[PDB]
Formats: C-alpha cells, sequence, structure tokens
C-alpha cells in the first residue's frame, strides 16, 4: 500500500508545473504550519530509542546567523538546483512529520521546535539532491554553502535518512504532487 | 533493529560502497544478509545507499531482493537484506553455458522483476550477472538498487556512465542523456547471451571498444531505421557501414544446445541498437519463447 499521505491523489497525476521560488515557498510554509500544529499537541513521537536519538541532532542551541527564507536564498543563490529538488525536500519533511489515521485524517507524528528547523532544512535538501541527481555537489561546496563542517553535514544526512526509512520514500509524480496537496490541507486548518 | 540484532559472519562479496557478510538473526535463526556501508565523515552518505533505501518499503515484488533494515553503528550503515545463496555470476563460475530450460526460466524472472520496476517507474541501470540473486529453489531476484533512478521527473544531472560497460546500451554510450526503460532492456538481452554461451556478449575494455564490438555483431546504425540516432553526441556517420551478423550462428558455436527460431527471436527484439525498437519488460514476457509457462 501507498505512503497514506498519498491517500486521495491520483495514480496518473502529472508533475507540478512549478517553479524554484513556489517550491521555495512551499517548503518554507510547510516548515511553518508544522511549528504551528507542534504547539497544540503532545505527540506520541518515535518507535524507536534509535530514531530519537538520531533526531536530537537536529536542535541547534545558538540562534542562527540567517532566517529560514535568507538561508534558502543562499543555498539556492549557490546551488542552482531545480524545483524538483526542494519539492522532494518538501515530501521529506512531510513524510517525518504527517501520517492519516484509520479515517484519512492528518495526524503530526513529532513535534517541531524552532531550534530544529535549520539544521532540518539543510540535511532535507541534501538527501533530495542524493534521491534525484546524478551528480550533487561535493561534500566539502555543500558544507560550505551551509556554513557546518562535513562531519556535522555527514551526521545530519544520516539523521534524516534513519528518521524517514521507515516510511514510503520512492521518488514518484504522486509525491512531486503529493508536497503541494498536503501544504493545501494543512493551510486549510490553521 | 539493534546492532547485536544480528550475527555477522563469512564475508560474501565486495563493492565500491559496501561490503555484503552472510549473518544471522540471532533470535529467529535466520538467515541475512549485512551490506555494510562505509560512513566517512568527511565524506558523506553514498549516494547508492540512500536511493536503495528509498526502495525498501515500496519496490516488493517476488523477483526483487528484500531490504528489511538499516542499522546506524559509528561509521557504518548496515543494510539487511534477505539472505540469497547465490548470483548468476557465481552459479555459471560454479560450473558456463547453461541448459536451455535455466536460461528461460532464469530470464523470465528477470523480466517478472524487470517489469514491475518500469511499472513503478523505477530503472534499474546496473543489470548484470553479479547482480541478479539466486537461491536454492531456483528463485532469482534483482539485487543491488545503488543505481536506480526514477524517470519521468525533471532532473539537471545525467550520467551516460551508468550501467557495467559490458551490459551498457549503444545509444548510452554515444552519449544519450534521454533513455528510459530501454537502459535495462538492452542489459537483459547481454545477459541471457551470456547465460546462453557462457561468454560476455561484448567485452570491452574501453567505451570505443564497446560500440565496435557491438557494431561487429548488430551492425552500424542504420541512419533509416534510426533517425534519432543523429541527435547523439558521440555518433559518428562517417564510420564505414557493416551489416548486422547471423546471431545464431555467433551464438551456437558455444553451445551443445540447439537455438530455436522462437529464442532468436526474443534475443533480437531485447537487442535491437535503436532504443525505441526494444521490446519493453512487459511485451518480452508474452513473446511466444515464453508460451508454456502460461
Amino acid at each position: 500500500s501507498e505512503n497514506p499521505l498519498l491517500h486521495g491523489i491520483p495514480v496518473d497525476v502529472e508533475v507540478p508545473h512549478i517553479s524554484v521560488d513556489e517550491a521555495l515557498a512551499n517548503f518554507k510554509e510547510t516548515i511553518e504550519l508544522l511549528l504551528k500544529l507542534s504547539g497544540n499537541r503532545k505527540c506520541t513521537g518515535f518507535n524507536t530509542r534509535v530514531e530519537k536519538k538520531e533526531y536530537s541532532n537536529f536542535y541547534m542551541k545558538s540562534k542562527p546567523t540567517l532566517s529560514s527564507a535568507d538561508f534558502l536564498k543562499r543555498i539556492q543563490d549557490k546551488c542552482e538546483y531545480q524545483p524538483t529538488v526542494y519539492l522532494v525536500a518538501t515530501f521529506l519533511i512531510d513524510t517525518l512529520f504527517l501520517t492519516r489515521d484509520g479515517n484519512n485524517i492528518l495526524q503530526l507524528k513529532l513535534n517541531l521546535q524552532e531550534k530544529e528547523v535549520h539544521r532540518m532544512i539543510i540535511a532535507a535538501v541534501r538527501l533530495s539532491t542524493k534521491l534525484l541527481e546524478d551528480f550533487v555537489h561535493s561534500h566539502e561546496y555543500f558544507s560550505k554553502v551551509c556554513g557546518i563542517s562535513k562531519r556535522l553535514l555527514t551526521k545530519l544526512e544520516v539523521s534524516l535518512l534513519i528518521c524517514v526509512c521507515n516510511t514510503k520514500l520512492m521518488v514518484s509524480n504522486r509525491k512531486l504532487a503529493a508536497s503541494k496537496l498536503l501544504l493545501n490541507e494543512l493551510r486549510s486548518f490553521c | 533493529s539493534s546492532s547485536s540484532q544480528f550475527k555477522q559472519l563469512e564475508k560474501l562479496g565486495n563493492g565500491t560502497y559496501a561490503t555484503v557478510y552472510k549473518g544471522l538473526n540471532k533470535t529467529t535463526g535466520v538467515y541475512v544478509a549485512l551490506k555494510e556501508v562505509k560512513l566517512d565523515s568527511e565524506e558523506g552518505t553514498p549516494s547508492t545507499a540512500i536511493r536503495e533505501i528509498s526502495l525498501m518499503k515500496e519496490l516488493k515484488h517476488e523477483n526483487i531482493v528484500r531490504l528489511y533494515d538499516v542499522i546506524h553503528t559509528e561509521n557504518k550503515l548496515t543494510l539487511v537484506f534477505e539472505f540469497m545463496d547465490n548470483d548468476l555470476k557465481k552459479y555459471m563460475d560454479s560450473r558456463r553455458g547453461l541448459e536451455l530450460n535455466l536460461v528461460k526460466y532464469f530470464q523470465w524472472q528477470l523480466l517478472q522483476g524487470l517489469a514491475f520496476c518500469h511499472e513503478n517507474k523505477i530503472l534499474h541501470r546496473d543489470l548484470k550477472p553479479q547482480n541478479l540473486l539466486i537461491n536454492k529453489r531456483g528463485q532469482l531476484k534483482l539485487g543491488d538498487f545503488g543505481l536506480a533512478r526514477a524517470f519521468g521527473i525533471p532532473v539537471n544531472t545525467f550520467s551516460s556512465e551508468v550501467v557495467t560497460l559490458w551490459y551498457r546500451a549503444p545509444d548510452v554510450l554515444m552519449g544519450s542523456r534521454t533513455y528510459s526503460t530501454s537502459i535495462d532492456i538492452w542489459s537483459c538481452g547481454c545477459i541471457l547471451a551470456e547465460m546462453i554461451t557462457g561468454k560476455p556478449l561484448f567485452p570491452g575494455t574501453n567505451d570505443e571498444e564497446q560500440l565496435k564490438l557491438i557494431f561487429d555483431i548488430m551492425g552500424t546504425p542504420n541512419e533509416s531505421l534510426w533517425p534519432s540516432v543523429t541527435k547523439l553526441p558521440k555518433y559518428n556517420p562517417n564510420i564505414q557501414q557493416r551489416p548486422p551478423r547471423d546471431l545464431r550462428q555467433v551464438l551456437q558455436p558455444h553451445t551443445k544446445e540447439p537455438l530455436d527460431g522462437n529464442l532468436m527471436d526474443f534475443l533480437h527484439g531485447l537487442l535491437q541498437l535503436n532504443p525505441d525498437m526494444r521490446l519493453s519488460a512487459k511485451q518480452a514476457l508474452h513473446h511466444p519463447w515464453f508460451a508454456e509457462y502460461y
């Protein structure tokens, strides 16, 4: 069976004709809504301690030099990715934080905090490029763009990977579509 | 999913971005294959591991190896796969051309697995005998999806350097960055030939020698049968033409087994130079050579 987040999405849906700027905006707005949802709920959290330990890698003690929006601008200015990269990035955060219950109702799986956002963006973008492109930026280049050490970058890739690999992750047109459709659904409740 | 859940046994095989060990689930006592991927803090997570893992929950099929779990330890991800006794390359080395009833049965299963991938819009891109796993019961399953890639998706980059050279399609060798399912079908043709004779059909040592060997047997690209060939960067209209060779006369010397018209037809369906003319995996499954299985 499909990723429950796809329930209702036509199997023959077409790749969204979405622009880099819109892709980037949907990514940011998904994060903002997850943050909103996380303040209401006390979540059931992870199935294992393993996942909890990986997830703690996202917590950043200090306030980032750049806001989420500006950080995303810096990444795109330096990397020049296709919109597909951010759509997949958005779906990765979608599948980490959201599921649907027995009645196809969207549910928050985990609490997102603001101190987790900066490192989450780094991981989701990096993992996304590796799922999508035959050639990606060097580990050195990407690290410098994100202003972190190569060691941290590796740690973040693996943390997100461990955290989502229990869900259905296969890149497909319906997952590309879902990134925008889930944002619309969340948008409608907030 | 704890590290201590699996006992590590003997090494099975080695690749660039992974070493495979035999393993044992300590609770069930059931064998597994432990694919250990080195994690270098300064180099990042290999793309091959990430892609393979991304398929683990979705590409479930009788002819695709199952990936059960992913375990992170210091400098290492272990991918826990179902255990398979052998791979085609070793099963053959273990003998070299296979009897035709086995050849057909292995080809059937390879194409069943592949049809399921293509139905999911996933290209394997490294089909070769080593990546075809076999067990005692004669089950064959596609393995090693490290190079696999979704098609129909807006990409910025392309590697015409995919697929092990011997199994790489001529349109790809000629610089095509727009192949889809046809890339795997070419490989399937080369595998079929290799099962029949026991020898790689086109054992190139480099890109140029690979095409030379392909054209020697299949003939040079004919622009009338393949107009789009002019769009490939490394296509050369000024090479001397060569007609195709008789495929049977090429193969027959290497096996005591009679190669019939149904089998040779099938093979010609997989090994067309023009990628557009290759059989789809679904078409191939319903070719007359597979008649008996219905």
